């Protein structure tokens, strides 16, 4: 029924048109998306993970492997506050029509969306954690190395990680971070490891991740899973905010404020193998 | 969902 | 109504048709016009900043954080005058009609118009100013670097954007400043870091400022917000003036000394979400 | 015969509109397949070799040239269980069988296939060789030089194969080793070898080998023909297998355990010319 | 009127038809109208430039500029022997009419012409200069630099018209210099500089004026005014001449020596800003 | 007679449609065939030569020409064997239909062609020149230099055959020669002589001579001639061949060893005009 | 009234149409033809020369233009008798056409006739001369230097052309002097003169004229007149030539000696400025 | 207004 | 077979 | 003069 | 032989 | 006029 037209729809579900475009602006963002492997999902599933291999009759033996069971889930919730301001009234909607509202905003609530995911996902930050985190992971399996940024060092948690047979991919590490990475230079062989022009530690690449939990240190993975898909849902109000903060005082009416804000419901998964290294600072 | 597991496999940093 | 025809029209607000040429013109010759991304606003516009935590349905007492308001206003007018001395009576611009005196003032107009922006707005000394700039945002947060020209301290400036999860985009270097930049060479990885032919630092853009308040300085940008409103639109001026200056001491008496000047006045808004970095020598 | 409108079929083998699509997906997943040839054959097929010499008419003095025959052949098999954990969606595969059905799953079986053949096909770690080309070859033609990264050397690791009347035509090096290839520089002559937009050594692309088994190496190629014959040839069991372990230890008893498996077998050929250069590592 | 048909009118002033290809011939020829730049003109027009204040409606300011006011003016003349070489007015003249006149001196008069612009324009050892001159501005700007053609002596010449706010261009050197720009090895990076195949510097296009005087140097061009208006002059008579020389020594008489002369004027003027660079020798 | 449908012509020549397309194959593979110039002949070809000197109406000095005719004969043969083993028998023929074949085995005879004429036009390998090689052109008229690969070396054998009024035109050098120059750098001027990617050696483009009868050795011509007329021809073979070897060492009885065997007679001829030039090894 | 038909016409003026690309191939050949202007004429021209200086409009005269009256004429002959020789009988002229015998004939007598004007142009070796030649110049105009070849000997040899007002424009040597200019390097500005890549010795270009007359000689060329305008013609007769010494020492009647032998006359012209310089060798 | 940021984000030194 | 050794051909890093 | 002004943008060494 | 004559002078390493 | 116009156009001096 929606399409362009008008707009006085205050409630309602979000036409797949407009969709997979508003997930499409998500995709890039997000760090551990970029990470991490894709796989189809409606609500609730369970899925194997590893590959599998023969070399048909000739030789019965070797090639020994693991399968393992797990089930996906969880929602995340996402409030708007900058729109409200922007657009006056609903009848503003209307003048733009129902398509231009998600272009306006597909920025907005894609920018919020990755950054909780990241903060969330890669460690236990903020309040929409379920399963375990990369940090989580690193937590049960004491892998740690103190803060030294030395060839040596990024060989080493390399070697610590390949030591139990899966071997290293990609780089998280923050922007901060990357000032470090540059002079790292041995006497003997005078070759920096870091390659500036395109973002790559050790050859394998690095994402800069917008956050203040890091300070110095070094993440990676590979094998991991992390697709999500339901619907984002809209739907507007006004009333007493909770979780949001109004100019630096108290929580935001909006009815004294005289805001219209929107919501977005998204859910939100992760399946991890539970084998990762982190690198940390020592200070004394 | 489909659709979007197969530009999200397109759109990755390491390649398959 | 009006197009070509004739010209015998003293005031008179420019059509559209007229506005994106000269305009256009006004885009590439100034500075920070070239590096911001221009939204589209009328007399005023308010804009909010910052993200939020958000949970779903379960919420612990933590990452209530802050949300900022902002709102920009403010014009930047520029007079023609060129043209209008080298071009005397209206008699003569009626040959030309209305088509032809654009085209022919269009990069004297454009032209001026930059220069005097980039002189107030960048640096602030031009008496035109509106708070939002680039050298009184360094003012809040010292991004100082000293006076040395190597490619270490190009890093350092790099890294203390990098310190408030920022990248790197552009660059603002004067002209004269043009002989240093090419004559920085590394002993181990032997290559040149500013590229002549195409204009660029560390495989970033950089964009040569004409304007004299600079020595050996650069500038660093990236998420800015310029913006434009409205129409140029003309006066004939045959009236006396006390801005411009005639030559010696006396003042432009357009009707005393037989001229015909054109005034213009743009309206043109800026803001800015503030974290830009700057060198400037030290030397003693 | 067959539809996109039912299912229900276990046992059976592929249409040729749907096994081209599968192997193309394989085909750049590959190394040695985008480094290598295509002769098509059924069964098995005879080869040979050498150009020989010939008189006009009359001596025939000192003319003595001979001439040999080839073969090739072997089939590879796969067991993947990522279809069998889908398999409890009925409905999908009823309702649009094969086309939705085989397109899911071009990564699920392929992927795994194409490691295995890279496995034994670049190294000889896989347990499904026949020519045992690559590693075997460098151990009958001693065409190895003490591992140091200059130019000189690359220029030595070409001269190899250049000795024996052979073109250099691309190179296989890991990613981990392209951050090493950046500091050739020679002395006199300044100029950079390795190219950073192109993953490229000399005029001559590079493939970066994912399977971790070499440290600092690099392979010429571009006489090798990679083959691929007959059907996938599909089957669906739910039994017991032989080379499994599910989570703990146990063999996965598949009725038990309610899973489904499918099983794809492919063929998989190769042939070799015996003159491949191959570097290493000096001392440590 | 007149196009083909027939030879007869001795005076006049040639049609735009055949004004325009012989002053191409003037304009690729010179190395002025290649390295410069053009506007229409009516006798001798009159000038004017420099940018006004003009404040936002807010405040004055104190700044306070001033308005520069200027003028082009002079002409050149051509009387060449050519004609006389294809004298035969009775047979010729009526075959090749007002058309081939023109096509057979095309080269000539126009080649007089342009070599004696840039001989009293870019230097100013001729006696038909007017004021401004490239020579005449380094003389009042001192920009000379006495070095050998090193690359950091190419870097200094440029950064002259840089340290004004200025950029460079287009280079003016003679072919006797090209043997010493070869040498240009620089001691780190691309050890080039002066492309061979292409002339050009520094990606600045080079032009060949091959003058008597310029000894071993480079001057720097790019923004002229060169102003040319009004079709040319042609007049036919067998006459006396004050100066010039009939064979080796005594004055041309028409009478004496049956001869016929062609003259054709072109008015033409220039204009500078008043900066720009050169670089000779060191006097040892 | 034949067209497409049939094949039972055990016996046979090839129509002009055919002989073409190989010897396309032949062009561009052979040394000499793209070095050297060309004209179309008959059986044998007889071409006269020299030049004269008169003033006309005048007899004055001496200087008078002297008279030299050339003929040229005799053909270059090669035969396949790996060509008739590819067709399976009679059944090949029973369902050909006269196309196929020429194509399949176009490149088969076209190298094996080349690679016999190439040693007997550069070298004087084999008993097929009946004329005068290059390397017999070599000893007639002793043009041989002693010395290692150095730049001022290179030039110096050009310069010996421009000593005799002749411009060098390319260079001929082996796979393992190209390797060994890329070494080569001027220490006067930081310049590389030889190029990769564009293949030339000292601005003259080399062709890789893939024969074992050379080690240190180059070659550059300026004229040369090369006459190709005739037919290649179309014979079976199921009897014995003495030039052809099986894998140890034996004749290869063709009816003892069911094989098919194919023949092939190129009517080729070559001539030189003499002064050529040439290199080569010391050791001691 | 010919065109192609069948031949048989022994005596000729050949038409234009096949007379421009034979001169055309004598031009390009030509070293003397390649520097120089020439003015057209038919059977003899009274013409004059110098270019012509500028009057100056306002300033009186200053320096004298400058007139001079020449005289042009003279044929010369040329016997392409072994091109005759390739067509045995008028049967096979029959078939070949009078357009074919043109475009096989035009390498050979254009060969000759540009050979036998550069001996007796540049040189005075030949016995077709007009007084007016470079050799006949310079006994004049004494200008020869001692067998010296270095940087301040060809600066010297410029400067002594220089000193009599006229500047140097091109140069005229032979294959063997390159090697003789290669070494000419100055030690404390390290830098050839000649450029190896692009034919020109001290910037000007060179034209390499090779006969085999001068050794170690540099010529220097300006402005020359010259004309090849004329019809060729084109005889063929059976008869004894006293020009062509056969074999031995004969006059080689053609009664005697079954051949064919063609004739052509092409009128040429040459004229000098005298002031043209010469090196040479000294020894002792 | 909406013509001049199309035009703008054509006419950047970086396009984005 | 046939689109294989067409793609084979085409779909590939090197090609001559 | 006018077509003068087409020909001496169009027939320049620097920017056409 | 005369098609050959003629690729002789469009295929080859050398042009005039 | 043609043959002059042929020299013109490719004389090796066109400075």
């Amino acid at each position: 029924p929606d399409n362009v037209m008008m707009h006085e729809k205050k409630d309602g579900t979000l036409m797949n048109e407009f969709t997979t475009p508003i997930l499409q602006e998500v995709m890039e963002n997000s760090k551990i998306m970029q990470l991490g492997k894709y796989e189809p999902m409606e609500g609730t599933e369970k899925k194997f993970t590893f590959w599998a291999d023969k070399p048909g009759a000739y030789w019965v033996g070797e090639g020994q492997k693991i399968e393992t069971s797990k089930a996906t889930w969880v929602n995340a919730t996402m409030r708007a506050f900058k729109l409200g301001v922007i657009l006056p009234v609903t009848k503003e909607f209307l003048n733009y029509t129902y398509s231009q509202f998600f272009e306006e905003m597909k920025p907005m609530i894609a920018e919020a969306f990755y950054k909780k995911f990241d903060e969330a996902g890669i460690l236990n930050q903020g309040n929409n954690p379920f399963g375990k985190s990369i940090a989580q992971s690193i937590e049960k399996t004491n892998k740690v190395i103190k803060g030294d940024f030395t060839q040596d060092n990024i060989i080493d948690l390399e070697a610590l990680l390949e030591d139990d047979e899966l071997e290293a991919n990609a780089f998280i590490s923050k922007t901060q971070n990357r000032s470090l990475l540059r002079k790292i230079v041995d006497p003997e062989t005078k070759e920096r490891i870091y390659d500036r022009n395109s973002d790559s530690l050790d050859g394998l690449p690095v994402v800069n991740l917008k956050s203040s939990n890091l300070k110095r240190g070094e993440l990676i993975t590979g094998d991991f899973d992390k697709l999500i898909y339901g619907i984002p849902q809209l739907i507007e109000y006004k009333i007493d905010e909770t979780a949001q903060l109004s100019t630096v005082k108290n929580e935001d009416g909006t009815p004294v404020n005289l805001f219209e804000q929107d919501m977005v419901a998204l859910r939100a998964t992760m399946h991890v193998a539970l084998h990762i290294a982190d690198d940390k600072a020592f200070a004394k | 969902p489909q659709n979007l597991a197969e530009i999200a496999r397109q759109k990755r940093i390491i390649k398959n």
